[PDB]
């Protein structure tokens, strides 16, 4: 529910939309009561095209608020910090197993929607520790980790997690598990590692509850893109297409299965095709990190390197047609990945013939105990030096 | 090294048009 | 007994008499008669209603007055008032089922009967009509309701039970989630299934499915194919009776377990025309086809039927994965006659062979290179194949370059420790 405008002001941040996109960024705040979180929100970004008010930046945007929006806004965000102040008040001098789990729980579903951190972090905590409906606990928790994740701090987002932690083998419920692997796997983006946000990612599809996330369609979408870049060709490949997961979602994935169908097949030419359609559409509505390199880079390496483990040697002229990119753009993507060590082939472009080390024997192993070793010498000559003294 | 995105959108463009003229 | 008496007579002389056109408007006015009814037992005349409508869902036929008339048996149903009723309607249901009609009506007729039984009336309704929505799905490929509806009930019927009924629901649920591929789903129907099964005694449909369900789990899961042979057997027996959806999928296990055995001949010899002949299309000669494939030993007899008989794939999950393992297993064979005593080995001899042409062969060949299941690489620069003993890694160099990534680790946390020194 909250959920929801992250994924939107995502929409604006991204370099494959940007100006028009403001609109219906504007649109779930006044909907939800989010208002206070899309504000924050701008804070967060710090300018990549996002402000739409009339208040400020009226045509940077092209787009503005409201004036209805602004009296909402003001309304919404006073009332929920208004009954948080007496609430917590009320709550000390009376019974302590009630009335306050019940005060706090009362100003929680708003608290978040307004994603004020300051409020959050006093009220939150005190529910936890008394048991009651172990189901309930679960949720509420949820909404103190939905705060964090607006502001893109990370400590706080951190702190929040681990209370969530503790109480999920707690309740046992296992649809409520879900969620918890979703949050963790937001900030795991958010960072850097789509890797570990993968792990998490591909449990959650599952088991599946469209409370407190934002839709299904969305999240199946998200699941195979965010497992590729971690995955590799084979297990990725075999889990969507011949399993479960178009048949049931009833198509939205045509996007994401048509750039691992491709390795399969041994058709590059589909692959190249792919890439735009999904980038677009899957990978770029992101709050949490729109950066491409990670999934692109990871991508371009499986292609070649299932047809580099297939043969010895081949021809350009092969590998040009496979493809179908250019003799060019297929020299200058490899120039990167053979530097880097993610493959290990030449192209004698002139003579028009690929060779191919293999991976395989003691040999290509001999290459990389070295790498490891070079770098580790390294540091131990550093290491003897600073210690003796 | 990192931070590829940027150009990677400018690859893209041009692999496409090359892509349509050669492919098989 | 005005079901009987007037009714059929009535629906029988103004289709006999007048056309097919001028008869749908007489037979709208009808139904909408018989709502009210002049009944003198609600029991008797609302089975014979039931009945005779039912004539029209068979066909099934995509007609106006077949979209309406859908909607007349619901009321129908409710007031019906009798355990003994539900089997009778279960039957009509079937025949609505097997013969296709629009994807979204058939759906939608059976989605708001379920709700309607447990409004006005018992559950004990309301579970028999949910064996045939979950049927209908796995065939629409709406898997998600299919999971939705099944495993919502199982609790509430619970309490209610000492009735052969609420089996069926369990039966069917362990099929569209076997094909789902969600095997713990499929594996805990199939728990449920013959605890509450206890003998048979049941209807003759209902101890069909009984032994059908069995079957496929002791085949894909447990692999015993001759304990399956002997359940399809006993299940087709019953089938003979009705005809529905569930006669037809009883009718490729049989022949499968043949296919299975790998001798192509048994299931030349086997053939059981009863069930098969009914249904006569593409899902009968399948298995037929797939056994010459076996026996040719041919990929591409294999390999051109898969494509049209996807559906079938679909439709059922016996017939999915054990085609995948055929289809791969008869490459095997193949390839590891032509690899072992040829190394740089003509490509038109593998072409040969296999019974491909020379560009299939290699393409498919460039997925079981990576796999590694000959532990070869296949040469474009001479257009060659070569075997030969080239094992990935070695075992101490491949752990060892796990110690040496560890330990660059361990340097890193002495730079950390060793600033404090300085």
């Amino acid at each position: 529910m909250p959920l929801e405008n992250l994924e939107e002001e995502g929409l604006p941040k991204n370099p494959d939309l940007r100006i028009a996109q403001l609109r219906f960024l504007l649109s779930l705040p006044e909907h939800r009561g989010d208002t206070a979180v899309r504000e924050e929100l701008m804070a967060a970004v710090r300018e990549n095209n996002m402000a739409p008010y009339y208040e400020a930046l009226c045509k940077s945007l092209d787009w503005q608020m409201d004036m209805d929006l602004l009296s909402k806004m003001k309304k919404a965000n006073e009332e929920e910090l208004k009954r948080l102040d007496e609430e917590l008040e009320d709550a000390e001098k009376n019974l302590g197993e009630s009335e306050i789990r019940d005060a706090m729980m009362a100003k929680a579903e708003y608290l978040c929607q307004i994603g004020d951190k300051e409020g959050a972090l006093t009220a939150f905590r005190k529910t936890y520790d008394k048991t009651v409906a172990l189901g309930h606990r679960l949720d509420i928790v949820f909404y103190l980790l939905r705060i964090g994740l607006f502001y893109m701090d990370n400590d706080l987002i951190t702190r929040n997690t681990e209370k969530a932690k503790s109480l999920i083998e707690e309740g046992g419920d296992w649809d409520r598990r879900n969620r918890l692997k979703v949050y963790q796997g937001l900030y795991c983006v958010a960072i850097r590692d789509f890797k570990q946000a993968a792990e998490l990612f591909l449990d959650t599809v599952s088991t599946f509850t469209s409370y407190e996330l934002m839709d299904y369609k969305t999240f199946v979408t998200y699941t195979v893109y965010v497992s590729m870049i971690a995955l590799e060709r084979p297990d990725l490949r075999e889990k969507v297409i011949k399993g479960a997961e178009i048949l049931e979602v009833l198509h939205s994935l045509p996007a994401v299965r048509q750039y691992l169908f491709s390795l399969y097949e041994c058709r590059y030419s589909v692959f190249f095709q792919s890439l735009a359609v999904v980038e677009q559409e899957m990978k770029k509505d992101w709050l949490f990190a729109p950066h491409y390199r990670y999934y692109v880079r990871e991508m371009r390496i499986h292609a070649y390197s299932q047809l580099l483990e297939s043969y010895r040697s081949l021809t350009l002229g092969y590998m040009a047609e496979a493809f179908g990119v250019g003799v060019e753009f297929i020299d200058q993507e490899l120039s990167r990945f053979i530097a880097a060590g993610r493959l290990h082939c030449k192209i004698d472009k002139v003579n028009e013939i690929v060779e191919t080390n293999r991976p395989d024997s003691k040999n290509w192993q001999y290459q990389e105990t070295i790498k490891k070793g070079d770098l580790l010498l390294n540091r131990v000559q550093k290491l003897s030096r600073v210690i003796n003294m | 090294n990192v931070e590829d995105d940027f150009s990677n959108q400018l690859r893209a463009e041009l692999e496409k048009h090359g892509y349509k003229m050669e492919t098989s | 007994m005005a079901a009987a008496a007037v009714v059929e007579f009535q629906r029988a002389q103004s289709l006999l008499s007048t056309d097919r056109e001028a008869s749908i408007d007489i037979l709208h006015s009808i139904v909408k008669r018989d709502i009210q009814e002049n009944d003198e037992e609600a029991v008797q005349v609302k089975e014979q209603s039931i009945l005779e409508l039912g004539s029209l869902l068979a066909k099934t036929g995509q007609a106006a007055e077949l979209g309406g008339l859908l909607k007349y048996v619901r009321p129908f149903l409710n007031s019906i008032s009798k355990a003994k009723a539900a089997r009778l309607v279960r039957s009509l249901l079937d025949l609505f089922l097997d013969m296709e009609a629009a994807t979204g009506q058939e759906v939608e007729l059976c989605l708001e009967c379920i709700e309607w039984a447990k409004s006005e009336k018992r559950t004990f309704l309301r579970q028999a009509l949910e064996a045939r929505l979950v049927s209908l799905y796995f065939d629409t490929k709406r898997y998600q309701e299919a999971l939705h509806l099944g495993s919502q009930l199982l609790r509430e019927l619970k309490k209610m039970d000492d009735k052969a009924l609420l089996v069926e629901v369990q039966l069917l649920e362990s099929k569209t989630y076997h094909a789902l591929s969600n095997l713990p789903k499929a594996r805990a129907a199939l728990t449920s299934a013959r605890t509450t099964a206890n003998a048979i005694y049941c209807p003759p449909k209902l101890q069909a499915t009984l032994d059908m369900q069995s079957g496929i789990i002791h085949a894909a899961e447990e692999k015993d194919w001759k304990t399956a042979y002997s359940y399809f057997y006993e299940a087709f027996e019953g089938y003979d009776s009705i005809d529905s959806p569930k006669a037809i999928t009883s009718l490729k296990y049989m022949l499968l377990c043949k296919i299975m055995l790998n001798t192509p001949e048994d299931v030349q010899a086997l053939v059981s025309g009863k069930l098969a002949l009914r249904y006569a299309g593409r899902q009968t000669e399948a298995l037929k086809c797939v056994a010459q494939a076996s026996k040719n030993r041919s990929l591409a007899d294999f390999e051109k039927a898969l494509t049209d008989y996807r559906a079938e794939l679909r439709d059922d999950p016996i017939i999915s994965t054990h085609l995948a393992k055929l289809y791969d297993n008869l490459l095997e064979q193949n390839l590891i006659r032509v690899i072992e005593p040829f190394s740089r080995v003509q490509i038109e001899h593998i072409s040969s062979l296999i019974k491909l042409s020379k560009a299939d062969v290699e393409r498919k060949l460039s997925q079981m290179i990576l796999d590694k299941k000959f532990h070869g690489i296949l040469d474009q620069g001479e257009g060659v194949l070569i075997i030969f003993d080239e094992p990935p890694v070695d075992k101490t160099y491949e752990a060892a370059l796990e110690t040496i990534q560890n330990m660059s680790k361990v340097v890193d946390s002495l730079y950390n420790k060793a600033k404090k020194l300085t």
